C-alpha cells in the first residue's frame, strides 16, 4: 500500500525511480508543448505580461489560449524560467533517475547474481533525496524570483553574475534542489560499485559480467569524481548570492569565467553519466533479438572506460567563446574529437552483432535500431562543434539545440524507452500488446525527427538559444519544429495508454524468459516478476 | 545600403559571408558536413541492409562469431584517420580566427542589461544602440504601428523587427576592425554571423576578436548569453560604407 516507499529492496526501489522519473518526464515534456506553443509563430502570444495580475490557477489557463500581438506584452521571464524547469527537470530529475536509479538498481544486482545492494537502506534514502530535490525544484518555480516575478529564469547550468543577482529566493530553492539530486546520485554510485566488487555470485568474475551491469558500473565512478566538483561550485553561487562571498564578481576580484570551468567539469561528465546505461540496455536489446552474441565483448567494456575517461578532460569545448587561449581551445578540440573512436567502435560493434544474425523487429528492437541511426546523427554533430572555429557560428544557437536532443531525447530516451518494452514483462508479470508498442515507436520517431532536425537549420541562420521571440524569417522551421513536438507529445501521451492498458490487463505473463535463450543473463533465469528474495 | 547579414524565410544554410573568415567557416563546415553526411549515410544503410538481409524470415539460423581482426582494426584506424584530416584544415582556420591583426579601426563594445554601448576610442565617439521597439524607444518589445513607423524612418521596414537597432555600429569596407567586448552587469555575447565573429561580453574581462568586411551593406546580430528578460530583445546592426560614408558619419559626430 504505503509501504512500498519504505521498501529497501533493490527492485522496488527501481521501479519508484522508474515511476518517479517517468511522471517528472510528462511534466517536463508538458513544458515543452507549451514552449513550442510560444515558438510556433513569431511574436509573442501566450505569455504575455496581463496574465500575471489574474489568480494563479486563471493566469495558467488564459496563458493557454492565444492572444493577439496588439494585447499581449512579451513577458521574457515566463520564456526563461520555463525553459530553465525543462533542463533542470530532465538532467537531474528524469533521465539518470530512470537510467541508473531506476534499470541500474533493478537490474545490475539481478545481472551480477548479488540479492541486493550493499546498503538498501542506504537505497531507499537514495530514493527520498530524489523526490525531495524534486520538490524543491518545482517549489521554485512558485517561489520570488527573478523581476519583480515567480522562478528563476537562468538557464539550467545557472552561469553568474545572472544566477547570483537573480532577485528572490527561487534560485537559492533551486540550488537546494540540485544539492539533494547530487547527494541521491552519491548514494547511489556508492551502493553501485560496493555491491559491484564485492556481492557477485561465485564464478561471476570481472570479465563474465554483463554489459549492462558493466556500464552502470562505470557511470557510478563517473558521479563520484562529477557530483562533488558540482556541489562546489553551486554552494559558491550560494554564497555568493546570501554569505558575502565574492567568488565570481569582478568588483571583489572574482571571475565570472571561474564558475564554468567548475561547472563543465560536472557538465560534460554529465552526459556520459545520461548516456554510458543506455549504451548497456542497447547491448542486452540488439543481442536478444539479433539471436546473436554481442560482438566483441572486452572492446565493448574498454570503449566504455575510454569514454568515461575521456569525459573528464574535454569540458571547456562548451567554453569556446567565453575567452579561453588560442592553445586551451586547440587542445580541447583535438581530445574532445577522440571521443568519437570508442564510440565508433560500440557503433560498428552493434551493427556487427546484427550481421549474420536472425533479427526479430520486436518493439524493444525498433528502439535501439532507432538509437543507433538516431546517437549517429546527433554525435556526429557533436563533431562538428568541438571545432571551435565552427563553434564560433553555432555556439548559443539552436545547432546546439538540436545536436543535444538528438544524442537525448532520439539517444538515451530510445534507450529508456527499449528497456520498458524489454523488461516490463519481467517486472510486472503482465506484457505490453506488440501492435501499439510499434505505433508508438514510429509516432516517436516521426515526431522527434520533426521537431528537432529542423533546428540544426534554424541555427544554420543564426536562431539565437533562450529566446521567447525571434525575426520573421526564421518562421517556417520553427513551426515545423512545432508541429513535431504536439506529435511527438501524443505519442508519449499513447505510450502512458499502453503502460496502463500492460499494467492493468495485459496479457499474463507466463514464461521465466519470454524472449529467446540469446536474452541469456540471470533475470531470464527467475520467475516474472522475480520472488521478493532472489539469489 | 543593401540588407545582407540577416536570417532568410525557410533559409537551411549559414548566413551570406562578407568576411574572409566567415568564408572560412563555410568552407570548412561545408568539408564536415560532406564527411559526416557520408559516415551517416553509410551507418544508415549498414543498418536497413543488415535488418534485410538478416530477418529472421531469411536468415533462420544465426552466426556465432564475435570477432573479425582486420576489420577492427580499420574500423579503428579509418575514424583516426579521418580526424585527423578534419583537424588539419580546422585547426589553420582557428588560427586564423583568434590571431587578432594589426587594427585600421578599434571599437570598444560594452554589453548592459538590455542594450549595447558603442565607444571608438580613436574618435572619442560613445553612444549606446536599442533594438527598436524597446522601452527606450517607446515600445515593449512586440511589433505594432508606432515600431513599424520607426523601423521605416531608420531605413528599415517591418521584416527587421527585433533585428535593427535605433543606432548602428558603422565601419569602413576593406579595413581591419578590432572589437574590445566586455559585459556591464551580466555576462552577454556580442555576435555577426555574416562576419563569422562571437565574443562573450563578461563582466571584468576585455577580450577582442577581428573581422574585415569584404562589401558594403547591414549586417544583424544577436545577444548569445541568456542575460534575463530582455535577452531576445537586444541586437546588433553593423552598417559597412564606403571609406568617405564612414569619415561623414565620423565628422557627424565630432563636437566643435
Ligand atoms: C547524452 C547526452 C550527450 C552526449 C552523449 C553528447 C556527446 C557529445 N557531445 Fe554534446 N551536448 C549535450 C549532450 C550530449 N552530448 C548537451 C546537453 C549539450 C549542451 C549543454 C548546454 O549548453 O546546455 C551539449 C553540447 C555540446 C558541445 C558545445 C556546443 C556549444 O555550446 O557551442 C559540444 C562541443 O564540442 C559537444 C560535443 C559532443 C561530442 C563530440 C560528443 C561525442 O560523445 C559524440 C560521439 C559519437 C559519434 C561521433 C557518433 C558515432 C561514431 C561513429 C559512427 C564513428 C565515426 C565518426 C567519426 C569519424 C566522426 N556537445
Ligand atoms: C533528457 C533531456 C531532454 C529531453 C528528453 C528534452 C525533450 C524536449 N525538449 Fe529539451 N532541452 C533539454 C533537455 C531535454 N529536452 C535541455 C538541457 C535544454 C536546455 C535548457 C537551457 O537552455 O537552459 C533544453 C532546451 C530545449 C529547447 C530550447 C529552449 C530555448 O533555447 O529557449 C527546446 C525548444 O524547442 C526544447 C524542446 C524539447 C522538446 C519538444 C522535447 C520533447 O517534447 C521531445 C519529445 C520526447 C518525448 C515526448 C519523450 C520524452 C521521454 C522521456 C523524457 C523519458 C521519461 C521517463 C520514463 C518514461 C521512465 N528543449
Ligand atoms: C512511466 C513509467 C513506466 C514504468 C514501467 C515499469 C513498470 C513495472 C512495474 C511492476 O510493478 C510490479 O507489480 C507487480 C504486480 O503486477 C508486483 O507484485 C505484487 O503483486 C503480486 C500479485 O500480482 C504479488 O504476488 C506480489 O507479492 C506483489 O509484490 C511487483 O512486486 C512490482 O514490482
Ligand atoms: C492521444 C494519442 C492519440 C493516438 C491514438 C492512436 C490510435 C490507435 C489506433 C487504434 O486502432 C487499433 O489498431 C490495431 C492495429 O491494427 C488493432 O489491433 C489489431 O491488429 C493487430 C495486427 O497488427 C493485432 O495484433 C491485434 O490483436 C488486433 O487487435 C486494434 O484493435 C485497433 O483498435
Ligand atoms: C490517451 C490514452 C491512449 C490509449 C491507448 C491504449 C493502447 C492499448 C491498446 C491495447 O489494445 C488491445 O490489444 C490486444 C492485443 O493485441 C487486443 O486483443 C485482441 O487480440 C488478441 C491476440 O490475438 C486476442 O486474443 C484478443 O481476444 C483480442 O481482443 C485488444 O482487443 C486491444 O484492445
Ligand atoms: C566498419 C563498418 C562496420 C560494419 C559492420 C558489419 C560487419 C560485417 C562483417 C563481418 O564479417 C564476417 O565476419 C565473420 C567473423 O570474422 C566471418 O566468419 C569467418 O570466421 C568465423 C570465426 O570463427 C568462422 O566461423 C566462419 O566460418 C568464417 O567465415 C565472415 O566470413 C564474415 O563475413
Ligand atoms: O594564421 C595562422 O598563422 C599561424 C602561425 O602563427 C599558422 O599556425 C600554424 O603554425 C603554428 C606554429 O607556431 C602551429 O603551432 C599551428 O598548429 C599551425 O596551425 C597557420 O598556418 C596560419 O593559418
Ligand atoms: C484563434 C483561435 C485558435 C484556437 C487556438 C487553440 C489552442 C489550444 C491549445 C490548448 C492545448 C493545451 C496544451
Ligand atoms: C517484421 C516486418 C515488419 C516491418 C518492419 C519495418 C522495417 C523496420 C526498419 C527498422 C529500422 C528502424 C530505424
Ligand atoms: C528540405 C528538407 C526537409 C527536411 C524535413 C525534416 C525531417
Ligand atoms: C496565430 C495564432 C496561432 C496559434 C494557434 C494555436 C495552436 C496551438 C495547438 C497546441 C497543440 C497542443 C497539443
Ligand atoms: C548528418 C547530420 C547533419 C545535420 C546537419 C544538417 C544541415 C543541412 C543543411 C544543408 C544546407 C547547406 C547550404
Ligand atoms: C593535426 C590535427 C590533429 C587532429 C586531432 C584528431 C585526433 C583524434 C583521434
Ligand atoms: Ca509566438
Ligand atoms: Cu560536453
Ligand atoms: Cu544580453
Ligand atoms: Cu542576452
Ligand atoms: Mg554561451
Ligand atoms: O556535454
Amino acid at each position: 500500500f504505503t509501504r512500498w516507499f519504505m521498501s529497501t529492496n533493490h527492485k522496488d526501489i527501481g521501479v519508484l525511480y522508474l515511476f518517479t522519473g517517468g511522471l517528472v518526464g510528462l511534466i517536463s515534456v508538458a513544458f515543452t508543448v507549451y514552449m513550442r506553443m510560444e515558438l510556433m509563430a513569431p511574436g509573442v502570444q501566450f505569455m504575455c505580461a496581463e496574465h500575471l495580475e489574474s489568480g494563479l490557477v486563471k493566469g495558467f489557463f488564459q496563458s493557454l489560449w492565444p492572444s493577439a500581438v496588439e494585447n499581449c506584452t512579451p513577458n521574457g521571464h515566463l520564456w526563461n524560467v520555463m525553459i530553465t524547469g525543462h533542463g533542470i527537470l530532465m538532467m537531474f530529475f528524469v533521465v539518470i533517475p530512470a537510467l541508473f536509479g531506476g534499470f541500474g538498481n533493478y537490474f545490475m544486482p539481478l545481472h551480477i547474481g548479488a540479492p541486493d545492494m550493499a546498503f538498501p537502506r542506504m537505497n531507499n534514502l537514495s530514493y527520498w533525496l530524489y523526490v525531495a530535490g524534486t520538490s524543491l525544484a518545482v517549489a521554485s518555480l512558485f517561489a520570488p524570483g527573478g523581476n519583480g516575478q515567480l522562478g528563476s529564469g537562468i538557464g539550467w547550468v545557472l552561469y553568474p553574475p545572472l544566477s547570483t543577482s537573480e532577485s528572490g529566493y527561487s534560485t537559492d530553492l533551486a540550488i537546494f534542489a540540485v544539492h539533494l539530486s547530487g547527494a541521491s546520485s552519491i548514494l547511489g554510485a556508492i551502493n553501485m560499485i560496493t555491491t559491484f566488487l564485492n556481492m557477485r555470485a561465485p564464478g561471476m568474475t570481472m570479465h563474465k559480467v554483463p554489459l549492462f551491469a558493466w556500464s552502470i558500473f562505470v557511470t557510478a565512478w563517473l558521479i563520484l569524481l562529477a557530483l562533488p566538483v558540482l556541489a562546489g561550485a553551486i554552494t559558491m553561487l550560494l554564497t555568493d548570492r546570501n554569505f558575502g562571498t565574492t567568488f565570481f564578481q569582478p568588483s571583489g576580484g572574482g571571475d565570472p569565467v571561474l564558475y564554468q570551468h567548475i561547472l563543465w567539469f560536472f557538465g560534460h561528465p554529465e552526459v556520459y553519466i545520461i548516456v554510458l546505461p543506455a549504451f548497456g540496455i542497447v547491448s542486452h536489446v540488439i543481442a536478444t533479438f539479433a539471436k546473436k552474441p554481442i560482438f566483441g565483448y572486452l572492446p565493448m567494456v574498454y570503449a566504455m572506460v575510454a569514454i568515461g575517461v575521456l569525459g573528464f578532460v574535454v569540458w571547456a569545448h562548451h567554453m569556446y567563446t567565453a575567452g579561453l587561449s588560442l592553445t586551451q581551445q586547440s587542445y580541447f578540440m583535438m581530445a574532445t574529437m577522440v571521443i568519437a573512436v570508442p564510440t565508433g567502435i560500440k557503433i560498428f560493434s552493434w551493427i556487427a552483432t546484427m550481421w549474420g544474425g536472425s533479427i526479430e523487429l520486436k518493439t524493444p528492437m525498433l528502439w535501439a535500431l532507432g538509437f543507433l541511426f538516431l546517437f549517429t546523427v546527433g554525435g556526429v554533430t557533436g563533431i562538428v562543434l568541438s571545432q571551435a572555429s565552427v563553434d564560433r557560428y553555432y555556439h548559443d544557437t539552436y545547432y546546439v539545440v538540436a545536436h543535444f536532443h538528438y544524442v537525448m531525447s532520439l539517444g538515451a530516451v530510445f534507450g529508456i524507452f527499449a528497456g520498458i518494452y524489454f523488461w516490463i514483462g519481467k517486472m510486472s508479470g503482465r506484457q505490453y500488446p506488440e501492435w501499439a508498442g510499434k505505433l508508438h515507436f514510429w509516432m516517436m520517431f516521426v515526431g522527434a525527427n520533426l521537431t528537432f532536425f529542423p533546428q540544426h537549420f534554424l541555427g544554420r541562420q543564426g536562431m539565437p538559444r533562450r529566446y521567447i521571440d525571434y525575426p520573421e524569417a526564421f518562421a517556417t522551421w520553427n513551426f515545423v519544429s512545432s508541429l513535431g513536438a504536439f506529435l511527438s507529445f501524443a505519442s508519449f501521451l499513447f505510450f502512458l495508454g499502453v503502460i496502463f492498458y500492460t499494467l492493468t490487463r495485459g496479457a499474463r505473463v507466463t514464461a521465466n524468459n519470454y524472449w529467446n535463450e540469446h536474452a541469456d543473463t540471470l533475470e531470464w533465469t527467475l520467475t516474472s516478476p522475480p520472488p521478493e528474495h532472489t539469489f | 545600403l543593401e540588407i545582407i547579414g540577416r536570417p532568410q524565410p525557410g533559409g537551411t544554410g549559414f548566413q551570406p559571408s562578407a568576411s574572409p573568415v566567415a568564408t572560412q567557416i563555410h568552407w570548412l563546415d561545408g568539408f564536415i558536413l560532406v564527411i559526416i553526411a557520408a559516415i551517416t549515410i553509410f551507418v544508415t544503410l549498414l543498418i536497413l541492409y543488415a535488418v534485410w538481409r538478416f530477418h529472421e524470415k531469411r536468415n533462420k539460423v544465426p552466426a556465432r562469431f564475435t570477432h573479425n581482426s582486420p576489420l577492427e582494426i580499420a574500423w579503428t584506424i579509418v575514424p583516426i584517420v579521418i580526424l585527423v584530416a578534419i583537424g588539419a584544415f580546422s585547426l589553420p582556420v582557428l588560427f586564423n580566427q583568434q590571431e587578432i591583426p594589426e587594427a585600421d579601426v578599434t571599437v570598444k563594445v560594452t554589453g548592459y542589461q538590455w542594450y549595447w554601448g558603442y565607444e571608438y576610442p580613436d574618435e572619442e565617439i560613445s553612444f549606446e544602440s536599442y533594438m527598436i521597439g524597446s522601452p527606450a524607444t517607446g515600445g515593449d518589445n512586440r511589433m505594432s504601428p508606432e515600431v513599424e513607423q520607426q523601423l521605416i524612418e531608420a531605413g528599415y521596414s517591418r521584416d527587421e523587427f527585433l533585428l535593427a537597432t535605433d543606432t548602428a555600429m558603422v565601419v569602413p569596407v576593406n579595413k581591419t576592425v578590432v572589437v574590445q567586448v566586455t559585459g556591464a552587469d551580466v555576462i552577454h555575447s556580442w555576435t555577426v554571423p555574416a562576419f563569422g565573429v562571437k565574443q562573450d561580453a563578461v563582466p571584468g574581462r576585455l577580450a577582442q576578436l577581428w573581422f574585415r568586411a569584404e562589401r558594403e551593406g547591414i549586417f544583424f546580430g544577436q545577444c548569445s548569453e541568456l542575460c534575463g528578460i530582455s535577452h531576445a530583445y537586444m541586437p546588433i546592426t553593423v552598417k559597412v560604407v564606403s571609406e568617405e560614408a564612414y569619415a561623414a558619419w565620423l565628422e557627424q559626430h565630432h563636437h566643435h
